[PDB]
């Protein structure tokens, strides 16, 4: 939805041939495509909701316990039995007393005693399956077009639905053309292990293991009027006191202990239909359509105005607002990049083609400038604007920060990273392949580590590598150790 | 949170069953089995951690075990 | 009730030392200033110096500095006044105000005495 | 219990911040420091099984570390 | 607690991570370490709920 | 027989009247004027802008 | 021109009301109503009784 | 009982063969003197009450600039001279400043100019000597007799005034006798050496060489009209603007960066007097004519009955508050103690004469019981009021906690810390000695040290006595690094 | 005065609390500590100077916190 | 206080003289002296230090200079 500052916005250029970049989409962030003669877009996936979920397990977190029972029997005459055992409704456990006279048996010692309790669960978690098929992926997807209103503006775009059930879809821009979205719906973040649960209008998105992992008395979630709890004894806790009598009481709400358990879970919108946040798709961007709106207009032969001071986004991309004094209203914004002591055009436009639209409308101009002071120049002839500006940082700064951009992206995403902006590549694709692999060998060894003891291994093996003589031995641990570390150290976003 | 400490091991020791003393015995055993049971890729990771800084068998018996111990304890 | 009362109604003749006085009573002396402003016959009223009877410090006027002196003596709550050598042409009534410690209340005087009047003739 | 098992360490992993991020990325080191200078007594003894276990200075540090993190952990 | 009272040992009721107060029969407390309870999700790094 | 209370932690929590204040990045930490009052509990956090 | 003025700063200030309430040992901390308010500075100290 | 529960009382017992006892009173704690046969007495410090202050020199905070004068030479010519310089009431500058013929002068280049600024200075403080003649000391002693409320009681006392004419006196105890104070007010405290400046309401005690070194304009103090000032310049500053012109502007007001500079001086008094608090002394306490209260009263028999639950205090002696239910008003009290069920008796008894002395004010009386569980008996029969009460802690504690009390006490006193117990033994002479010619030697060579600047030092020196062949000196250098970090832990009460 | 020179390094000492002793205890180590982090190129020149002037690794270590106990101090 | 802290060298430099420059050029160095004349024995102290702990005579001088300077500033 045309976003500029986001911080995230994850510039993608170029295209493979057939007019094509494949970019994924994520959550957190825009995709800003720019290609040569083509419109500049801002395109990033807006929301995921589930139009129906299936409920698929209900674990209880409250309980009442009612109808207390107990049974007991002298010491050598064996297990007491209470006719309610077979009861599924009720949860109950064995314990051994001391029996005697005073207490009615004949025989002294330790007698058997078993004491059933009702059981009902107040509220519940209520985990429910998303099915695979049945996701809406929303792209928004604005036109990046220089308008007055849509610097940051994230209600302005073109809104594209994405199910597997139709994946392929051509949004029609207006007056730029129909963009061809070849999405991949059914890569992305594999809903089929995952199970959504609830809780009490908050729900999460929680690995399908693990809900089947919790020390909770579950139910089928048939939507059945009575539920037969399985594994009640979680919850009530039996007292044996002084090994004379046995006393059943109920352990408390686990509401707080849940929501302590849930933590390194994504949450997730539950408010009316729910709507997953916290996702990435993989939409691949064909932009065979894609035409320019001021392409047949002529250029401006008067002054502009800037209406607000020019700013740095966090990607080292400047912002400029002119607005336009001329009576040809459609028109063209001559912009030339002169560089410092030299007329170098080093500077490059990101908005594709910056058009005034109308004499009173403003203009925003988004454009890169050189890493050094660069002037820039609005207009045409000796009146044009001229905006000064110095940019901060080196290239090899640029470098770095995407270095590091980077291997965040394939720290979330994994082997998909690296179909971010790939523009079709041989030797790409065999990196991809080769990360798989190795991708797929480190989840199995780290999985379930945490944020400390992943860098407590990597250090480990890291000097496990320091003090191997082995020299392939020694550089395999080391790699392994930094990389565990970096993980470590990024992990939990 | 408050459940991760326990109030086990302290000098207050009686007579008296304790609160959850049956169910709380074996919490923690029970928690460390289904971890190591539901990923048993670790498994091999903590062998392999053990043997090449255990120079004898009981030292690599000692740190394979801390190993299983720690991890799904630390999570 | 808190009010300032001056020293009375003073006559001199010209190179002789005056000391006007002022009484305080009926708040905490220490906690304000005494503003010690100055009229002459007809004539803008002329702040002219105040003293912290707290510590005794004097903020004399550019124009009377040296020529004039301000004592506090926080025994009797009485801060005194005197004039080093009085001229002809420094003949006005002399009021005592009480003022506020901090910056907003610097300028802002309340409770001022009745104004001894000094006469200055040969 | 519930909370002994976090969902942390799983493979679903986002950009968007997960349920208690920050308050449960330190949770476990600030328990084990707790229990630590509560408990210092156990320091000593921690020292004295790791270093009549490691032979080098590398696993008696290792075993020292982990007994000191195991502890507390499966109080 | 609630009508389940326990024995604890001293000073482990005092590491206990949550919001305390002096206990004094005050009609307004005034709890500390409040931040235990309510957690703070910045979201995606646009708002912070 | 009779017994004194020495601390009272809590363990349910209810919370109102959210408030937040944003600056600008260069401009420096944002401040409420509720930070002070004890009833109130909040964290800063870094949002783009 | 234009100047936006932000982050002021206290060179200087003044107390008025103080307040004092202390009880005894194994009794808790000695809370104050004024504890709440934003505007009162204090801070907690023992004292031998 | 005045000192009951102080938090910081520490016990003397024994005499000397005159049955004297010297003692240092520090202000904060006082010393509860007990012996075989005479009463035990709470003596405390109070107040040092100092009177008839000179005033030595006034600093002043914060000025006023008046009457800028400036006076400007051409340039190749002498340096710019003001009649203002002259006098005592004007601060004055010279600077250099370019002069050409748009300034007046006939010829370019740097001429002199100076600006002289009447400093007229508001606020000032004022540092007060006191003379030795005038130093005064107030001591309330208190035997404590069983008394109704009188546990922790500051208003009750027998006060004793003791300056440096006539510091010996005789305080008459209302009835146990007149007790003897022997003592020499001038080494109690460096009140030569010290300088009291009165800022606004407040004051402190500083060292005099300090208060002479503060950077702030001071003027000898004789109470005269328009004081002449000197070192003016550290309340003007004066600004070259690109050496064309200079203006003069007054700091302000220094009481902010003087509260800042007063850290470590301890806070003394100044409304009612000057009552130097914190202070200490040593007194020579001479309990040969002291007598207890009727040593041959008739002993009790009728039981007595408790009135206030017992409780034990910081330092683990006992308070028992009873009544006596009998006839007989005056009346010894009979007093035991048991131990396991046997009469150990080493339980000591710190009141010395526990005796009723109306029979209907109820009594109290402070023991001290023994570490280990132990039974007190306040009566005859078998209607003998039976308390047990047990001690937690172990002698080998006791023995730590009264060797740091005497460490702490020789860090806030250096040589005479050796006399606070002392009964004129020859080994605590040869001890003091020694440690008279240590300390000297040390607090020379660390004087000014800061708090944590001697913690560095002190691990810096341990760990080159570690590192040193030379054991003679490596244990000495180990000693003194030992402690250097006791005072730096110990430095900043 | 000027707080530059603060009454701490005196002889003269009491029982009594001194004027602003918890806050003049660590106030300069606080100011060392926030110069520190404000500045943190100077670490790595610190580093070189003492690694270049000190031969023996307690040399090296003096130097070096002398050097970065100066800087922000004598500022 | 603020005061310890002053605003010197930060990247602010222009032609123009700056506050309090002539000053607080010297401050610094006129404590520094000022406590090294008001205590003496300190200086037999660093010296004695410096000699123990320096092993050439450059380092000696080093170490010395920096501990006449840390210790005035860390008062
Ligand atoms: C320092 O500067 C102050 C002014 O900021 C000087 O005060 C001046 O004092 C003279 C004293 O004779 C005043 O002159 C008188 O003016 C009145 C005006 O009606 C006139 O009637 C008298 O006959 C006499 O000429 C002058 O006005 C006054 N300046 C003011 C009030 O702005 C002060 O003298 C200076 N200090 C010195 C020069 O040492
Ligand atoms: C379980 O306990 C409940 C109440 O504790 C029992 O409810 C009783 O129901 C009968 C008729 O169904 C009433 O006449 C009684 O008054 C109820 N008891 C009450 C209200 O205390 C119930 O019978 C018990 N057993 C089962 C199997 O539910
Ligand atoms: C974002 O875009 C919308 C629509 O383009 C803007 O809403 C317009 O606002 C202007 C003036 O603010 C009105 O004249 C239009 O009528 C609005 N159009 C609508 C509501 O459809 C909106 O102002 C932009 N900015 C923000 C922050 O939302
Ligand atoms: C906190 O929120 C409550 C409600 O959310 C506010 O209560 C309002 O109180 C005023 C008068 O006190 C009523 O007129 C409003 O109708 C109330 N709002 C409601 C009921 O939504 C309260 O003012 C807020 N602030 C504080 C400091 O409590
Ligand atoms: C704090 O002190 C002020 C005065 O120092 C108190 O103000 C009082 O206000 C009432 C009316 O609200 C007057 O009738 C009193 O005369 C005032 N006191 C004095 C000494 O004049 C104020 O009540 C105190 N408490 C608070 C919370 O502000």
């Amino acid at each position: 939805m045309r976003c500029v500052g986001v911080g995230n916005r994850d510039f993608v250029e170029g295209l493979s041939g057939a007019t094509w970049v494949d970019v994924v989409l994520e959550h957190g962030g825009c995709v800003t495509t720019m290609a040569k003669n083509k419109p500049t877009l801002d395109i990033e996936l807006q929301k995921t909701e589930a139009t129906q979920l299936a409920t698929l397990r209900k674990l209880c977190i409250e309980g009442k316990i009612t109808n207390v029972t107990t049974d007991s029997r002298c010491p050598t005459q064996g297990e007491a039995i209470l006719p309610e055992e077979q009861d599924q409704n009720y949860v109950c456990k064995h314990t051994y007393v001391d029996r005697g006279w005073g207490n009615g048996c004949g025989l002294f010692g330790k007698g058997s005693l078993v004491t059933c309790a009702k059981f009902q669960c107040l509220e519940l978690i209520e985990g429910k399956v998303v099915q695979h098929e049945n996701l809406k992926y929303t792209v928004i997807i604005t036109v990046h077009t220089g308008d007055q209103h849509q610097v940051g503006n994230e209600t302005q775009g073109v809104t594209a639905e994405i199910t597997p059930q139709a994946s392929t879809v051509e949004a029609i821009l207006p007056e730029y053309g129909t963009l061809g979205l070849e999405c991949s719906p059914r890569t992305g973040l594999d809903f089929n292990e995952m199970i959504l649960l609830t809780m009490k209008n908050k729900a999460w998105m929680v690995h399908r293991q693990w809900f089947f992992d919790l020390p909770l008395p579950w139910t089928s979630g048939a939507t059945t009027e009575t539920p037969t709890w399985n594994k009640k004894e979680l919850l009530v806790t039996f007292k044996n006191a002084h090994a004379k009598k046995q006393e059943v009481v109920v352990l408390g709400s686990q509401e707080g202990a849940m929501h302590t358990a849930l933590t390194g879970a994504t949450e997730i919108q539950t408010s009316g239909g729910t709507s997953i946040f916290a996702g990435h798709l993989k939409c691949r961007l064909k932009m065979d359509k894609l035409e320019l709106k001021g392409m047949s207009y002529a250029m401006c032969s008067n002054a502009f105005v800037l209406k607000k001071e020019v700013s740095e986004t966090q990607h080292g991309t400047i912002l400029i607002k002119v607005e336009y004094k001329g009576e040809d209203a459609p028109c063209k914004i001559p912009f030339s990049t002169e560089d410092g002591q030299g007329k170098a055009h080093n500077g490059r436009l990101i908005t594709a083609n910056p058009v005034v639209t109308k004499k009173e409308e403003l203009v925003n101009i988004e454009a890169e400038p050189p890493f050094g002071e660069s002037n820039i120049i609005i207009g045409i002839g000796d009146k044009a604007l001229r905006i000064n500006w110095y940019k901060k940082g080196s290239s090899i700064g640029k470098m770095f920060e995407a270095t590091a951009r980077g291997a965040r992206r394939m720290a979330i995403l994994g082997d998909t990273a690296w179909d971010f902006g790939s523009v079709g590549g041989v030797l790409n694709s065999l990196g991809k392949m080769v990360h798989q692999i190795f991708g797929s060998a480190y989840t199995a060894l780290f999985s379930g580590v945490s944020w400390i003891m992943k860098i407590g291994i990597g250090v480990l093996l890291t000097w496990i590598g320091l003090n191997s003589k082995n020299t392939s031995m020694s550089f395999s641990c080391i790699v392994i150790g930094i990389i565990t570390l970096y993980l470590g150290a990024v992990v939990q976003a | 949170s408050v459940a991760l400490a326990p109030h086990v091991g302290m000098g207050l020791d009686t007579r008296a069953q304790t609160w959850m003393s049956a169910e709380g015995a074996w919490r923690q055993i029970e928690k460390v089995e289904t971890w190591a049971f539901r990923h048993p890729g670790f498994t091999i990771l903590a062998l392999f951690l053990a043997h090449y800084i255990g120079t004898s068998l009981t030292q690599k018996v000692v740190i394979f075990i801390l190993l299983m111990l720690v991890t799904p304890s630390m999570t | 009730q808190v009010q300032l009362v001056q020293s009375g109604a003073e006559v001199k003749k010209p190179g002789a030392p005056v000391k006007v006085s002022c009484e305080a009573s009926g708040y905490t002396f220490t906690d304000y200033f005494i503003h010690w402003v100055r009229q002459a016959p007809g004539q803008g009223l002329e702040w002219m110096g105040w003293i912290n009877p707290i510590s005794g410090g004097t903020n004399y006027h550019p124009r009377f500095h040296g020529g004039v002196t301000m004592t506090r003596d926080t025994s009797m709550k009485v801060a005194y006044m005197e004039l080093k050598r009085l001229t002809s042409d420094d003949t006005a009534v002399y009021f005592c105000a009480r003022g506020r410690d901090f910056r907003g209340g610097y300028s802002q005087l309340d409770y001022w005495g009745q104004g001894t009047l000094v006469t200055v003739s040969s």
